């Protein structure tokens, strides 16, 4: 935390809250399209002042946590897909953004 | 090339070459000898340029040859250096042609989605071509260096 | 649609090799001929109207039956079409001479023209004779050094139509 | 202009100027001194050029100033010479511009319609601009005469 | 659009005048700065991504509300549109500097921009701040004289939006 | 356009917070009517032509002058245009009912409607009466529960014209 | 009318009317007196043509006035006769115009949609138009009957 | 468009009445004038270029400013646009004369023209003077009756531009 | 202007008929709603300055760019102009509500407002947002029944601007 | 109406920023040129009548048809209005030069001037020639630097009219 | 500005600037440098002035921050101090302009209606401006403070 800085830490926390909030919004809307589109260019924004591996680990952690509370196979797989879209977009932007 | 673009532009309006177009072709053919000098000097020292281009690329971005990187492995690093060789050869072709249309037709159109299929990071490509530009402009004189570096900056912008 | 520079670029890129000394010499030849090529192209652009004038006149002089009723050019429409064909052929010959390569003739002139004339029934012999009429005259205006250069492109058009 | 042409060519496909476009702009601004010298000479000698060109045109084609002709009369001869002054000014404009764009945008678009609305014979205009090319290139040196002749010859072909 | 040469040509064409000494003085002055302009344009083309990135960083640091919820940069989509507009402004400032006239800035950028932004909800003041950030970034990379020249056009864009 | 869900999501996204109790209440209210609204939309989709028939019959019986010479609906073309406009109003009311929002009505109907009807000379009051007639016919066809939901959007259209 | 068709055909081509078109207007205005007489004859006999056409239609098609029929009832029969009156007026308009353009603008465009929204059978319309054709052409002479019959034929084809 | 016959048909269709004596008198009046109209139309079609030449010469002799540097008709393109406008005015005046009605002049010439000239900076007074010159030139070629008839439509154009 | 009673009177005057059952039903509807209209009008007259205050505060909180430097509402003059426009909108919406017709909104407010704003540079989107703010502010004050009646007139103003 | 100082004040107000070094540089440049501006303005004020007399004489000598019968300057009132217009152009060019900005020219002179002259029938090209006549007359009285300064405003008027 | 005001006064009378306006402009441009220094003095220490003036205002009128006052709360107090910042910037604008035109145009026209909508007490604004004047005259040296006070005086008279 100390080397990362307060401003970057605020950005990281609000971004985790952001991922969770669009997961909720996508579940309500019925399509994960907002997550997909807002993640199809996020990696190159993040790389210089962020760790993409750290972000992928964080999104996997939220996926596991949210899957924990559901206690239903279909709900678990649906939320897992809505987090897999984040992971997949981050992995797809290994080269530049489309 | 300059002649080809001028001919295409004239053919677009179904007309002859304009006095300005004849002048631009005249300027191109007048300085062709210096372009040949530049291309010959770049070609003669290709293996150096490639080797230390890889050197600054890998020292500036150790993660590429770090485990999990795109360039890890002898074969994958060899393909890295071969891509650098391709682009140096394309730059020499552009020097000869007097414009960047060989770079366009060979190695720019569709480069992004190709390196998307290859997982190849485009910032890594930009750093590699910038190292190539620094070295090549270093071997050449400043008057040459400016026009040689313009093609490399073009390639870097295309990859970026 | 490729010039000599692009021609050597492609023939070296297809094999994956860098330029050789022979390639540099072949580039040097075109770079040397460029000034006379540009001068010839300028004179041709200057006099294109006149060469069209005389080419139409000479073609319709040596063959009388075209302009007369029942002829391949017997109409104001067909007359304009024939003179337009000469204009386009000469402009593209000038283009090829500037480029130094005959690829443009294949890719914008001979591309579908031959079977177009075959379906239309255009006499290939009369077109070829028109091409000789055009080049034998244009050589005088462009000078012998440029005349021999225009000759290969006009002959290429003739052989393509033939 | 050459610069404007390069900029619009770059802007068409949404990119910064290519090395070839920068090279042609560099050549254009490198030739500014001779362009200004030639335009200065033509402006300095506008009266002499128009006078001699009008004389040669009217001698070569007396029917223009013959009764029943278009230029017959002092006022119509004055209009005839005023047109030559117009086109000489446009040629100087195109010389400083580096291309025939001012010439075309001022005195080539719709010129056939305009001269048909005036009963002005187009071959007469071709002869006039050819005579004015002869007179003008007479004054200038060998190297500059060709590049001025390119502009005059474009204008002649445009009228023809 | 028009450059300095075309501007002088028009201002002497509407008057029906040949170039006088002042016109040749202006044309010579423009030709004097041509090499500097080409060098600056090439440098900015080489460093456009760096300039856009660091200027966007400066703007979003000094205007944190833009990227927070409710701000007109609050998403990756909306942020990407912002940085594309930044690329627009830098490219057209480079064009105007190379031409030497602000005609392209008024014609292709400034005309209708306030209405478009009002329709979209874009904040014009923050856009002006981003343009001033562009100016601050670009001056250091281009050097003193080129910085003065390019700052003229950034100021023109800012005043057009303001 | 928008729907109820998009409006709620944007309301809570611009603030930057998760769905509160009011958000869940609105979503529950929208979802509860969903099956009734889908049944109504299917009934209207299958039976649009009938609704137009009785609605136009009622309108032209209440105002005969429309379909007599000098009336805006006196021609086969203008009668057809009238019933076509009625079909637009029915279909867009159905779209809005399914969306739960009036955004589609503002975007794709009311934008340009006053200008159209004032340029053509169409009576706006008679159009309001026709929309009301479609309201009664649709309410009779789809049942009272769906009648209220559809009448909301019919009243929106009517108040948009007048 | 004929003049309107010729003028719009020339207008859409940006040209003056051809001599053939001017011959069209000449021949059309030459036959004006005959067309006016035919229209006057039909206009003076409107009330009798309507009743005879209605009688012929209902005798040929008793279903329409039969119980459960579309024209069943006094008001519906009156509306039927009113439609017949409209189409007779349209035929007179087309006669004076020299073409079916008034019939097409006032009575043909959207007629099928109109009568579909009015649950009015189209075969009944065609039979009514044929009946009115018979009644109206009964009055006129052979040459005038041949002219009016074609307007009624266009109406019948449009309704079918 | 609308012509005299179509105008009478329309005015008797709106009121729903059959043709009466007055309508037949108007139709007969047009039918009688038709032959003179056709002769005038042919005369103008044969001599349209000469009419434009003479009217333009008259206008630019009276107002040399329009073709001197700084005038609206000062370039080959602006002059050609001016004579194109005069050609269109003459052709549509001929169309209206042949139709017998001024509807085409409204919908197809004058609807939006004066705002177009205000935006463009065209002097509308000079344009009306040119139209009057066209009227004077056309009358001599067409004779007295056709001159009165065509002067009606020329004056309609002139007053409409007002 | 025109209100609901005058609307019925005018339609029956143009038709030249005495009142029928439908007219009396419309008049009875207006008489039923009139007491609620008067209550709402008195409420809004009492709380006009308040309603303007919260609506403007809400708009400038949602769109802080307007009041900040470089915003259309950034000056004492421009802010006061915005508040004056909002006061006009509220007063004329109250007039329309109490009248039962939107004709006064068309004449006094909407006929010319779009062109005025487009010439001034006012953002029409933000103005529609301000009208919606007034709508939702006044709905809580007038009560649900009166809120439903006032909403149609606020929607009418919003649609007229859009 | 804004001068250089007001322009800087506005470009700093719209950003909401306080003054920094660059603004002080711009205002210092204006203060440096202020003495030249004041001297030129005083010289033109003292010699305004002479400038108008000389320029009107030159214009009417170059274009004598203006003051002859049939010219737009033929009557005592029209000649007076012509010299009155020249007084406007000179006075407002003096104002614009003293302010250092051309805003007063878009702001008090050139707005709607083309339409006004086109309605009056005033020649535009001749007025531009008169504005030049004033420019050459004024340059001699004001000296080289003040002439270079006033030339931009005279050319501004000429280009706006042309 | 002084120049703009003189130009407007001359235009209202349709006359060139007389020696009075001309030499007052000469005086204004002569004294521009010291005006720039005075503006720099207030710009460099703006936050000190704002904080001191806010403290003095709340001392004189503690009811503004008291519960039920308009400045109650941290956010509303921040808005108060931001308004004071606005007016300080306007005063510096007036100093560099040499006239109260920027102050009047940006912050005086419509200030009553704006602060009435915000329910801001105008007298409280008056003591705020008086406190700002006291501080600013404290920082400035001698005659300089004098003219600065004038601007503040005007602002106070503008708001009361
Ligand atoms: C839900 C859809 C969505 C997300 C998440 C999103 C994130 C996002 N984070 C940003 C900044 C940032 N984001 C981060 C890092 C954070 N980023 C996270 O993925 C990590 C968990 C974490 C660090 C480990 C940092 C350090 C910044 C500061 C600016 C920079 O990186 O250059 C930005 C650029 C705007 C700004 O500078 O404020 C975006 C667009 N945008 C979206 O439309
Ligand atoms: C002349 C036009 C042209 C280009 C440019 C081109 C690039 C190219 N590079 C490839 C492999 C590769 N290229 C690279 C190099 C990249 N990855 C590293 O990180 C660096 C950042 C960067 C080089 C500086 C690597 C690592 C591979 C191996 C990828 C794989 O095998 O999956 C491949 C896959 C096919 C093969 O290797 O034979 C292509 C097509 N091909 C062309 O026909
Ligand atoms: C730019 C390359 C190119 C050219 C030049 C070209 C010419 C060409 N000539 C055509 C007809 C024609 N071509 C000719 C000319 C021929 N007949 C005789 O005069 C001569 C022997 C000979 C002249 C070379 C004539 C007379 C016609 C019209 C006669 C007909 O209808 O068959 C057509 C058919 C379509 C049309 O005329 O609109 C083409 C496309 N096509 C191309 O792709
Ligand atoms: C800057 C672009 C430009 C051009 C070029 C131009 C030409 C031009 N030439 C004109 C007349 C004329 N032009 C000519 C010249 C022709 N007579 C002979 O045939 C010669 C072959 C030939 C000259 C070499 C003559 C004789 C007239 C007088 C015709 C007349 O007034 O009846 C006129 C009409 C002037 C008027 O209103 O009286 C124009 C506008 N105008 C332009 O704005
Ligand atoms: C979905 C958005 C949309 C709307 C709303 C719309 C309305 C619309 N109605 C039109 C014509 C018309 N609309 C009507 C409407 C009838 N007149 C009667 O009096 C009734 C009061 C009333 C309906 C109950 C009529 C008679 C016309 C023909 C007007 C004419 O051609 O002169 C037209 C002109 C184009 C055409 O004729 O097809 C439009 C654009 N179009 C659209 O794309
Ligand atoms: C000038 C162009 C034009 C036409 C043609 C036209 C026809 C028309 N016929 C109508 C009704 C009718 N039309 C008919 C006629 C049908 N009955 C039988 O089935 C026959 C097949 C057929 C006649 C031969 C009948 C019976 C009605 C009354 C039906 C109803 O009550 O809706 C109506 C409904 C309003 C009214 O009754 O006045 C129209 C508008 N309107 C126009 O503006
Ligand atoms: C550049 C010229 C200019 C000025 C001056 C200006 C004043 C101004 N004052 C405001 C609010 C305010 N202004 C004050 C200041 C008051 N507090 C105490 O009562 C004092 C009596 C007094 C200050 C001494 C306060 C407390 C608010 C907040 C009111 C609220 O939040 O409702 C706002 C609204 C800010 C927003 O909505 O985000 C503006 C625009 N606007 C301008 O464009």
């Amino acid at each position: 935390i100390a080397v990362y800085g307060p401003e970057r830490m605020q950005k990281s926390l609000r971004d985790l809250d952001w991922f969770l909030r669009y997961v909720n919004y996508s579940l309500v809307a019925g399509d994960s399209n907002m997550i997909l589109l807002n993640c199809l260019g996020l990696r190159e924004i993040l790389e210089k002042a962020c760790s993409i591996d750290a972000t992928i680990v964080a999104v996997q952690e939220m996926r596991r946590a949210a899957t924990g509370y559901l206690k239903s196979n279909d709900d678990k797989e649906l939320v897992g897909s809505y987090f897999d879209v984040i992971i997949r977009s981050l992995n797809a932007d290994k080269s530049d953004t489309p | 090339s300059v002649v080809t673009k001028a001919i295409v532009s004239a053919d677009a309006e179904a007309r002859y070459l304009s006095p300005g177009e004849l002048d631009r072709i005249r300027g191109f053919v007048s300085s062709g000898e210096r372009r040949l000098r530049v291309a010959q000097t770049l070609t003669e020292s290709r293996e150096r340029i490639i080797k230390q281009a890889g050197d600054q690329l890998f020292q500036k971005r150790p993660d590429l040859v770090s485990p999990g990187g795109n360039a890890y492995g002898a074969e994958r690093t060899a393909s890295c250096l071969r891509d650098l060789d391709y682009y140096l050869r394309l730059v020499t072709f552009g020097i000869v042609a007097g414009d960047v249309t060989p770079i366009e037709e060979i190695g720019v159109i569709g480069v992004k989605e190709m390196y998307r299929n290859l997982e190849v990071p485009l910032p890594g490509m930009v750093e590699a071509v910038k190292a190539m530009k620094s070295v090549a402009t270093g071997l050449l004189s400043g008057d040459d260096s400016a026009e040689v570096g313009y093609y490399f900056d073009y390639l870097a912008g295309a990859l970026a | 649609m490729q010039d000599a520079i692009t021609s050597v670029i492609n023939t070296y890129d297809v094999q994956g090799k860098y330029f050789d000394t022979s390639a540099f010499d072949k580039l040097k030849a075109y770079y040397a001929t460029g000034e006379l090529r540009v001068r010839a192209a300028g004179t041709i652009s200057a006099n294109a109207a006149t060469i069209i004038k005389e080419a139409s006149a000479k073609l319709f002089s040596n063959q009388p039956d075209l302009v007369r009723p029942g002829g391949n050019a017997y109409t104001t429409r067909r007359y304009a079409a024939c003179v337009r064909d000469m204009d386009y052929f000469l402009r593209y010959a000038t283009y090829a001479m500037l480029a130094g390569d005959t690829s443009i003739l294949d890719e914008r002139v001979l591309n579908g023209l031959k079977e177009t004339y075959n379906s239309l029934g255009v006499p290939i012999s009369s077109t070829v004779q028109g091409i000789q009429a055009m080049k034998e005259v244009t050589g005088s205006l462009v000078g012998s050094g440029a005349a021999k250069e225009m000759g290969v492109y006009f002959d290429y058009l003739s052989s393509g139509l033939s």
